[PDB]
């Protein structure tokens, strides 16, 4: 049972009737519910008598140190067996980390802790680390995104990794730890008894040289499943340094998130060698990299060969043009592994979109999620989209947001999606200019076809 | 579709003016929560609704994206803004969608229409309803 509410202002009357749920439900999630220190006592008192609290999520509530400490008091009982806790974006400061740190010492059941979006600073992280190092703390997943940490926090973090064999996920994305910090963290991982499953260091100042150290981690940690390194200047050199590790036979990495990493068609080429050899790689993001149609061609050739079992490909904003769509069309028609193609923010144009529809409209197609947001799509592509939406039976989600579609185009899509033969469940049309006709026609569609959701 | 409680002008304001948090990943939650589907991209203009309405008062121009419409208006100039770029999807829970944010100062063109006679405040006869472009 769960009390799960998000993005709602709770009046006193509403709060008063939800209170009892706080001491009854195993999962208490009140995400961005305007909670403040003024209601922290109610929360604490409820938590202290809840016989089976397993998860507490109070993300995005302006509690402040006094509020968080108050809430934490509720978890300070011998029978508290909480497993997951999120105080993400709760106005917790470095100072406030003292009580948090202390609480961890008596919660061996706590496996996950989210502290992202709190200005903890290096001093707060140090205090936290002291609690994490306690023999009774058995935390497995830690998220510290946007916590204003510098390279000085990497040694403390490294000491935790060296002492905790149960660690599974470390997320330090969006902190200026830079090259020196990243190196310390990697060495910590190399010297750790843990079987890490996820490492996320997006926007951390990771460099091409850091990739040599990361290569070794990927090659040795057989347990590694997710590696997120987006928004770092890895470049083609970085890619070349990482591939040797990604190619290691013991590696079963499932997700490789390397968007906006300064990669070009050259680095894409090295990556394709990995794709052809590792069937375990299921999710890849190269979004925001200037791959160009040359990169699109290399990716499609690889996606047409045995071995590559990629399931999700994020390549939005990769400088692709209509010229690459014939290649992607072949993929959508023959590849039976790729389920999601995020190719938004590329000048595909109607010419390109119509080509993609040809491949997608084949009998054996399997693509279930297609993003074509802001791809210069107009009414000229709607006839083809409408036909594919009836011919294909695997697609469930289509995003056409940020495109200039008009009455004519909308009518065409509606004529198809309204039919019982269309299995689409979500049609996304955010940020498009609406005429009264357009809006009326789509509003009715929603009521005429219950299984279909028309977004915005 | 657009939440029923909002006029198109209010929906515009909800998506592009009122950034409820300094981080995209958090500010986007409110928006994406309405229909439970994360936006691929979203731009927050760091201005006010009244200030955009003023722009709606600038000389009409043919919308660059659709020459059949002349309800567009070029912002007097550059305006601070934060563009939210979806980098990590989370279909099972929009609260888990991650965004990359890029602050910047750019000009913009907005499409404005007559207010909703029975829902939009009368002090603004013409209101912004669509962000035609950012440059």
């Amino acid at each position: 049972q769960s009390l799960d509410i998000q993005c709602e202002e709770l009046s006193d009357a509403r709060w008063a009737e939800l209170l009892p749920l706080l001491q009854q439900c195993q999962v208490v999630r009140l995400d961005d519910c305007g909670l403040t220190e003024a209601r922290c006592k109610d929360i604490s008192s409820a938590l202290r008598v809840n016989p089976a609290l397993a998860e507490l999520n109070l993300r995005s509530n302006e509690l402040g140190d006094v509020g968080v400490h108050c809430v934490l008091q509720g978890l300070q009982t011998p029978s508290c067996k909480i497993q997951k806790l999120s105080l993400q974006n709760c106005c917790l400061t470095g100072a406030g980390c003292g009580v948090l740190s202390s609480t961890l010492r008596t919660l061996p059941t706590l496996q996950e802790l989210h502290l992202s979006d709190n200005l903890l600073g290096d001093a707060g992280l140090q205090l936290l680390c002291e609690g994490l190092l306690d023999p009774q703390c058995r935390l497995e997943k830690l998220q510290l995104e946007y916590c204003s940490l510098s390279a000085a926090s990497c040694e403390p973090l490294a000491s935790v990794l060296r002492a905790k064999p149960d660690f599974k996920e470390l997320t330090v994305s969006n902190n200026d730890i830079n090259e020196a910090g990243v190196r310390v963290l990697c060495q910590g991982l190399k010297d750790s008894p843990c079987q890490l499953e996820a490492l996320k260091l997006e926007s951390c100042g990771v460099t091409s040289d850091n990739c040599r150290d990361l290569c070794g981690i990927v090659a040795s940690k057989a347990s590694l499943r997710e590696l997120a390194l987006g928004s770092n200047k890895l470049g083609d050199v970085g890619m070349a340094e990482l591939c040797p590790g990604l190619l290691h036979p013991s590696s079963r990495l499932r997700t490789l998130w390397i968007w906006e990493c300064g990669i070009t068609a050259k680095g894409c080429g090295d990556l394709c060698r990995v794709l052809r050899a590792k069937e375990s790689l299921k999710e890849l993001s190269l979004a925001g990299n200037e791959l160009g149609d040359e990169g699109a061609r290399l990716l499609c050739e690889t996606l047409l060969e045995p071995g590559c079992q990629l399931e999700s490909l994020w390549v939005k904003s990769c400088s692709f043009t209509a010229a690459c769509c014939s290649h992607f069309s072949s993929v959508l028609a023959q590849n039976r592994f790729l389920l999601e193609l995020q190719i938004s923010n590329n000048r595909l144009e109607d010419a390109g979109v119509r080509e993609l529809c040809q491949g997608l409209g084949q009998p054996g197609s399997v693509l279930r999620v297609l993003w074509l947001a802001d791809c210069d799509v107009s009414d000229s592509s709607c006839s083809s989209l409408a036909a594919t939406l009836l011919a294909n039976h695997s697609l469930r989600e289509l995003d056409l947001s940020n495109n200039c579609l008009g009455d004519a185009g909308i009518l065409q899509l509606v004529e198809s999606v309204r039919q019982p033969g269309c299995l689409l469940e979500q049609l996304v049309l955010y940020d498009i200019y609406w005429s009264e006709e357009m809006e009326d026609r789509l509003q009715a569609l929603e009521k005429d076809k219950p299984s279909l959701r028309v977004i915005s | 579709m657009k939440p029923p409680q909002f006029t198109w002008a209010q929906w515009f304001e909800t998506q592009h003016i009122n950034m409820t948090s300094q981080q995209c990943t958090n500010a986007m939650q409110v928006i994406n929560n309405y229909q439970r589907r994360c936006k691929n991209q979203n731009t927050f203009l760091l201005t006010t609704f009244a200030n955009v309405v003023n722009v709606c008062g600038n000389p009409n121009m043919t919308c660059p994206s659709n020459k059949t419409r002349k309800n567009c208006h070029h912002s007097g100039s550059q305006v601070p803004l934060i563009h939210c770029n979806l980098t990590t999807p989370s279909p099972q829970n929009i609260s888990n969608c991650r965004y990359a944010q890029t602050p910047a100062n750019m000009f913009y063109i907005v499409a404005c229409d007559n207010r909703d006679q029975r829902r939009d405040p009368p002090q603004y006869p013409v209101v912004p309803v669509h962000l035609d472009r950012i440059i």
